[PDB]
């Protein structure tokens, strides 16, 4: 029933989230901050099932 | 081969 009724999903794409993270975490590029590196490899192909 | 060159992947 949930699958049949919950048709779409609402979320913000990755680009905006990365921009916000960059603005909030004002750090020079070329410094190897793993907080920024880890998120850069994400995606939301699977959001409906989750 | 002699001069290593790296680049930023997707932060660009």
């Amino acid at each position: 029933l949930d699958r049949a009724f919950l048709d779409g999903v609402g979320f913000t794409p990755l680009a905006e989230k990365q921009q916000q993270l960059q603005l909030q975490l004002k750090t020079n590029i070329l410094t190897a901050n793993l907080i920024r590196s880890a998120i850069n490899g994400m995606n939301t192909e699977s959001n409906l099932e989750v | 081969s002699a001069t290593g060159g790296q680049a930023i992947r997707n932060v660009g």
